[PDB]
């Protein structure tokens, strides 16, 4: 079992500092160059930093030069990324990775190992639980024997929230949408489900919202609205 | 730092076992 | 450092076809170009290293070619597991990734089912009104939503997001939220979501009158 495990990520204010660590497991740590690769929500991969096996050579992407510092301590199988004067644009999930490959020569060797990542969120916003509002089924939400209903999970911070329906017993026809980030700095998300309009008066529909950054759990029963 | 490809991409000798080809290009790690 | 430009941005093909993705480098990367595959919510996975070598477990339908500036990833007969985002990555002068190519399942045109949701009374008490328009199960993914409040076009006061391609019918869904203050909201009557999509012969309007 080879494994990279990142930690040290979290919510941090702009201009403040953070330090990520990456602990190796199942591999001769001193033997490979290591890298930090990050990915912002809905964006591509960006190499952040790389450091050789004995820290003899360190490199940084232009977007983090003068602010990040990469180090490693081989005697404890640990790699570090110290980030100073952080900005909102460094909001990303941060991967620890080994990416070695050589075909020189006539011998093929490669090593490609990634952690699951640690999330870094740089923002002025305060941790805050969601409000959960019904998206009620109506005639303007029926279409050919099919009705739509859902929950609006508004004004929470930071990510993530998770949404289930009837404690996971209702999964067919469910769409839980990517949150949007509003002007206020808080996130708004929608989760909808299409159901038979026949069911609207006999079946219970409850969305289960869970927001662990604030330890907020809400169960919201969604009913047709009374006109 | 000037980047050189073999500083970041080499084969540790510890995976060569008994294959001469790998022992001819590996890098022993102390 | 070296800049990697990938094309096309999005590749729409059905399973069984052949996929060709390109990677152009601003400067020569010699042969140190790798290809990665990423699916949503997962770490990337290495497919090709050093231009043409497949990593272990990679089927031989994946093929990599090129040198210097120009490189190609060929997937000979697409399988459903191959629809994902692909990044090339150079290691000649530090490490940089291309911005990525999205390989998407092409299917028949499907119009969206449109639903509109008035703000809840519960939200209204709080002082804000959120109107939500739902576009359900459509393809292609390009769709346009226009908010109209008593036939006044709303711009800059709404936000939308789009689900990933659905694993069963390969459609998309879109949710758009129009937000107003309670005061502004009760000053108007007709709230309309207008939807244009290739599967619709004419713009579809779903609307309600407040109260």
């Amino acid at each position: 079992e080879e494994q990279l495990v990142e930690s040290g990520g979290g919510l941090v204010q702009p201009g403040r500092s953070l330090r990520l660590s990456c602990v190796g497991s199942g591999l001769r740590f001193e033997e490979h160059a290591m890298h930090w690769v990050r990915q912002a929500p809905g964006r591509g991969l960006e190499w952040v930093s790389g450091i050789s096996w004995n820290s003899g050579s360190v490199g940084y992407a232009d977007s983090v030069k003068g602010r990040f510092t990469t180090s490693r301590d081989n005697a404890k199988d640990i790699l570090f990324l110290e980030m100073n004067t952080l900005r909102s644009e460094d909001t990303a999930l941060y991967f620890c990775a080994i990416m070695v490959a050589t075909t020189k020569n006539d011998f093929h060797y490669y090593k490609d190992v990634w952690g699951k990542g640690t999330t870094v969120t740089v923002s002025s916003a305060s941790t805050k639980g969601p409000s959960v509002f019904p998206l009620a089924p109506s005639s303007k939400s029926t279409s050919g024997g099919t009705a739509a209903l859902g929950c609006l999970v508004k004004d929470y911070f930071p990510e993530p929230v998770t949404v289930s329906w009837n404690s996971g017993a209702l999964t067919s026809g469910v769409h839980t949408f990517p949150a949007v980030l509003q002007s206020s700095g808080l996130y708004s998300l929608s989760s909808v489900v299409t159901v038979p309009s026949s069911s609207l008066g006999t079946q219970t529909y409850i969305c289960n919202v869970n927001h662990k950054p604030s330890n907020t759990k809400v169960d919201k029963k969604v009913e047709p609205k009374s006109c | 730092n000037d980047f050189h490809f073999e500083v970041f991409n080499f084969v540790p000798c510890s995976i060569c076992s008994n294959n001469p080809t790998c022992w001819a290009i590996c890098k022993r790690i102390p | 450092q070296i800049v990697l430009t990938q094309s096309p941005a999005t590749l729409s093909l059905s399973p069984g076809e052949r996929a060709t993705l390109s990677c152009r480098a601003s400067q020569s990367v010699s042969n140190h170009l790798a290809w990665y595959q990423q699916k949503p919510g997962q770490a990337p996975r290495l497919l090709i290293y050093e231009t043409s070598n497949r990593a272990t477990g990679i089927p031989p339908r994946f093929s990599g070619s090129g040198s210097g500036t120009d490189f190609t990833l060929t997937i000979s007969s697409l399988e459903p597991e191959d629809f994902a985002v692909y990044y090339c990555q150079q290691r000649n002068n530090w490490y940089t990734f291309g911005q990525g190519t999205k390989l998407e399942i092409k299917r028949t045109v499907a119009a969206p089912s449109v639903f509109i949701f008035p703000p809840s009374d519960e939200q209204l008490k709080s002082g804000t009104a959120s109107v939500v328009c739902l576009l359900n199960n459509f393809y292609p993914r390009e769709a346009k939503v226009q908010w109209k409040v008593d036939n006044a076009l709303q711009s800059g006061n709404s936000q939308e997001s789009v689900t990933e391609q659905d694993s069963k019918d390969s459609t998309y869904s879109l949710s758009s939220t129009l937000t107003l203050s309670k005061a502004d909201y009760e000053k108007h009557k007709v709230y309309a979501c207008e939807v244009t999509h290739q599967g619709l012969s004419s713009p579809v309007t779903k609307s309600f009158n407040r109260g």
